[PDB]
C-alpha cells in the first residue's frame, strides 16, 4: 500500500497534480515448474 | 507485466520480486510518500 | 551538519533490545502554517504508546535510552522562513495565570503540542538564550533538515519511562512563513526518531 | 579568569532565613523549627536555577541575639532533624533527646555556632527541575531535595519573656554543575513552581525606533 | 546513460560508405502537445530520401547498417510528463478493423507517423510489455534525452533497403504532459540519427 | 530413562526465540481416579494460547519446533496401577458412528481432552500396538515420572502452528488405579514441557 505522509507541495504557476507508474520484475531466484497451457 | 504472463503457462512458481516507482511530477515538486508491504497471513493496513 | 548533545554518543551503564525497538518511528507530520506558532513532543513520552518501544517501556520497571532525531522540511523555493530545533532536558512547563499545568499540556503524547507563549518557552524564560541547549536551525533557503543525537542523562542510572521525562524537543518559527499568492498554504514538517542504547529492567 | 568559575561564582556565605522562638508574647511556645530551604529567597533563586542538577556541601552559621540586640548568657539548643526523622511536638518533647539526631548547645553569649552538613540526596545530584511526578500538585516535585528541619530550642525549665532573634547563613562548598539552563525573565508567582503572570514582560527595554544616545 | 541493444556494436559483415554517409540526420522537430500520443519513424526508411544516405541506398541493390538515434526534448522545469523510447526490430503495424495496412501507414517516411491505439502500440501487442525491447526513459524533471545503438539484425546477411524495414523507433508518452498557465504548449521532441558501418553492394 | 524419539535430537533446519520462549511450561494438573481413561493434549495446539510462545506462533507466518515433555505422577506406596505414555506424530482422531470429529476433540486445547474408546485410540488401531510409537511407562511401584524427547518430523522444512498439528501426546492407564479405604482417590498426574530450538518466519 501507498500512503501519504506529507500533502503535495508545489510553488504557484507549477501544475498541482503528477502521476507515478510502477514497474513489475522477477529476481534471480525466482523459479517455475511444470508447464501448462494459458 | 512479462512475469505474470509467464506465469501462466505453469502450475507452480516461487522467489523473490521488486517494483520500481517512478514520480513524473514537475521538478518543482515536493512530498513524502510511504510505502508499506503486509506479508501473506496478515490484512492490509487500516491506517498510516 | 549532525549535533552531538553534550559532546556525548549514547552508551550501555537488564535486557537489550535489538532491531526490532531500534528502527526509526515516523510521526505524523505536523503543518506549518503562516499564523502557526510551535510544537513539543517531550519524549520518551511520545513512543510510550507507539510499536514495540511502548511494549517494552510499559511493562519493564525500569528504563534508559538515548535518541537520534531528525526533524526535516518540504517546501519550495518561494517559501521563506526559519525554525529552530532545540532538545532541552528536564524541561518543565507552566501555567500563566490570569496553578497547575495539565496532564494533556505536561505528557502531550505522540502528537505533541502547541506553544501558548514560545517568547518564553512557556517556562518564564526567554526564547532568545534557548541556544545553550543542543540546537540547529532550519532556514528554507540554505536547508530542510537538522539532526540531534541525544545521550542519556539523568541524576539516576534508571528510572520509569511511564513518570519522568528526560528532555523534549521545541519545534520554534522564530522567523514566520510568508509565501507569495498561488503557492501551498501549509509546509509539513516531520519526524523520525530512533532510539539508541536502549536497556530495560524489572519485566 | 578566576572569579568567573562556578565554583567562585557560589562562593561566599548569605542569609538563607531568619527565624524567632518567641516564648514571651501570646506565643508561649517557646521553640520553633525551620525547613532548610535553600531558594527561600529569589535572588539566589535565581542563581542556582542557572544549572539543572548540582551536588555540594553546607556550612551553617547562626547568628543570635535579642530584640534589643544584646546577647545575655543563656543557653540554646540547635537540634538537626535528618530527613526521615520526626520533628518535635514541643518544648518537652522527647525528640529533643534522640541521641541521633545532631544537637549544639551555645549561650547567645558565645560567637556564632558553625557546623557542616554533607551531601544528602539519594540522587548523586540535586534537581532543581524535574519534568514528571513522582508516584495536580505533584507535577515537577523533587521529593529528594529536602536536606533536614533543624528546630533551635532555648533550654529552660519554663517560660522565659524573652524572644530570640536568630538569622541562618549558608556556604556552598566543593560545588559542581551539570548542563546549563537561561535565567528567568518573568517574576516569579509561588515558591515551588514555575508559574508565571499572563502579562509577559519583554526582556529588552525600549526605545522609539529601529534606527534609534 | 546510453543504451547497446542486445548487447553488441554494430560492425562489418562492398563498398562502404565514408564521412559522407555517416554524419548525423536530423530530422524535422515533433511538437508533443498535452493531447497528442505517440510517433514511429520505422528506418531505414526514413533516410531513404535525404542526402547521400538515401543515394547510395536507392541504386545500390543490397544493403546492411546500424545506427545510433538520439532523442531530446526541450522543456522547462514548469513542465511535467514521461516518455518512452524503444527500438522495435522488425516492427509490424496493422489494422484496427470496423483489412490492410496502408502504405502510409507501414512506410511513414522522413516525418513518421501518429498512434491511433498506442496502448496496443497498433500490433495488437501491449505497451506494458514494450520494455523487453531496447529501450530508454525521458522524465522531464530528470532528464531531457535517451541514446540507443542498435546494430543490424536480420535473417539475411544483407536485404534490400527500399522493401524491408529493419525495425523502427517509437515514442510514447505514458504520462500525458502538464503545465500551468502562460507556459509554452508546445513541448519540442527533435531526433538525430547518425548510421554506423553501413555497406552498400550491387550498384 | 529418557526416550529420544527416532533416535535424533532436535535442531534448526527466520528468527530464534532465546530463554522467553525455551522455558518450562506447567499445565494445571489432571486427576486420575480408578474410573478414569486416558487424556490427549495434541500440541503444538497446547501452547499457542500460552505466554511468549503463543506470541510468537500466532502472528509468525511459519513454524518449526522440538518439544521435552515430562509426566509425571504423585502417588503413594498404598496406590497401584499403571499409565502408558506415547507420542505419535499425525494423530488423527476419528468419530464413532451411531461423520466427522468436531473441532474440541481434534485440537483440544491446553486441558486436553478424554478418550471415549481408549482400546482403539479413537484411530480405529489398536491400544495394543500404540507401542511402536516413542513411549514410556509409569508403574506406581516402579517410578513416577515419564520424560520424552521429540524432534521436529514433517514432510515439509515449516509450516503453520494453528492449522496443523505436528503430534499428540497420549497417558493412558492400562491397568487401573486401585486403593484401600482411607486413601487419597484421585492421584494427579502432571504435565510439563519445554520447547527445544523453535524457529518462526514472516512476522
Amino acid at each position: 500500500t501507498i500512503w501519504y505522509q506529507t500533502n503535495f507541495v508545489v510553488p504557484p504557476d507549477t501544475p498541482t497534480e503528477a502521476n507515478i507508474i510502477a514497474l513489475g520484475a522477477a529476481q534471480k531466484n525466482f523459479t517455475l515448474k511444470l508447464c501448462k497451457d494459458t | 507485466t512479462m512475469v505474470g504472463q509467464i506465469c501462466r503457462y505453469y502450475t507452480q512458481w516461487s522467489g523473490s520480486l521488486k517494483v520500481t516507482f517512478m514520480f513524473t511530477g514537475s521538478f518543482m515538486a515536493t512530498g513524502k510518500m510511504l510505502i508499506a508491504y503486509t506479508p501473506p497471513g496478515s490484512a492490509q493496513p487500516a491506517t498510516r | 551538519n549532525i549535533v552531538l548533545s553534550y559532546g556525548e554518543w549514547p552508551e550501555y551503564c537488564p535486557t537489550r533490545p535489538d532491531v526490532s525497538v531500534n528502527r526509526f518511528y515516523t510521526l505524523s507530520t505536523k503543518s506549518w502554517k503562516t499564523e502557526s506558532t510551535g510544537w513539543y513532543w517531550k519524549f520518551p513520552d511520545v513512543l510510550n504508546d507507539t510499536g514495540v518501544f511502548g511494549q517494552n517501556a510499559q511493562f519493564h520497571y525500569l528504563y534508559r535510552s538515548g535518541f537520534c532525531m531528525h526533524v526535516q522540511c518540504n517546501a519550495s523555493k518561494f517559501h521563506q522562513g526559519a525554525l529552530l530545533v532545540a532538545a532541552i532536558p528536564e524541561f518543565v512547563i507552566a501555567a500563566s495565570s490570569p496553578l497547575y499545568p495539565d496532564f494533556a499540556h505536561t505528557n502531550p503524547g505522540k502528537d505533541g503540542q502547541e506553544f501558548r507563549d514560545p517568547y518564553v518557552l512557556d517556562a518564564g524564560i526567554p526564547l532568545s538564550q534557548a541556544l545553550v541547549f543542543p540546537h540547529q536551525w532550519i532556514n528554507l533557503r540554505t536547508n530542510n533538515c537538522a539532526t540531534i543525537i541525544m545521550p542519556y542523562v539523568n541524576a539516576l542510572p534508571f528510572d520509569s519511562a511511564l513518570n519522568h521525562s528526560n528532555f523534549g524537543l521545541v519545534v520554534i518559527p522564530i522567523s514566520p512563513l510568508k509565501y507569495c499568492n498561488g503557492a501551498t498554504t501549509e509546509v509539513p514538517v516531520t519526524l523520525t526518531i530512533a532510539p539508541l542504547n536502549s536497556e530495560f529492567s524489572g519485566l | 579568569v578566576n572569579e568567573a568559575s562556578v565554583e567562585h561564582f557560589y562562593s561566599r556565605a548569605g542569609l538563607v532565613g531568619v527565624v524567632e522562638v518567641k516564648d514571651s508574647g501570646t506565643s508561649l511556645d517557646g521553640y520553633t523549627v525551620w525547613p532548610i530551604d535553600v531558594m527561600g529567597f529569589v535572588q539566589q533563586r535565581r542563581k542556582l536555577e542557572l544549572s539543572t542538577y548540582m551536588r555540594f556541601d553546607a556550612e551553617f552559621t547562626f547568628v543570635s541575639n535579642l530584640s534589643n540586640s544584646t546577647t545575655p548568657g543563656m543557653l540554646l539548643q540547635y537540634m538537626y532533624v535528618p530527613p526521615g526523622a520526626p520533628k518535635p511536638d514541643g518544648r518537652k518533647s522527647y525528640q529533643w533527646q534522640t541521641a541521633t539526631n545532631p544537637s549544639v548547645f551555645a549561650k547567645l553569649s558565645d560567637p556564632p555556632p558553625q557546623v557542616s552538613v554533607p551531601f544528602m540526596s539519594p540522587a548523586t545530584a540535586y534537581q532543581w527541575f524535574y519534568d514528571g511526578y513522582p508516584t495536580n500538585l505533584q507535577y515537577g516535585q523533587c521529593p529528594n531535595n529536602m536536606m533536614g528541619h533543624f528546630a533551635i530550642r532555648t533550654v529552660s525549665e519554663s517560660t522565659t519573656g524573652k524572644n530570640v532573634h536568630v538569622r541562618v547563613y549558608m556556604r556552598i562548598k566543593h560545588v559542581r554543575a551539570w548542563v546549563p539552563r537561561p535565567l528567568r525573565s518573568q517574576a516569579y508567582m509561588v515558591k515551588n513552581y514555575p508559574t508565571y503572570s499572563q502579562t509577559i514582560t519583554n526582556t529588552a527595554t525600549d526605545r522609539a525606533s529601529i534606527t534609534t544616545t
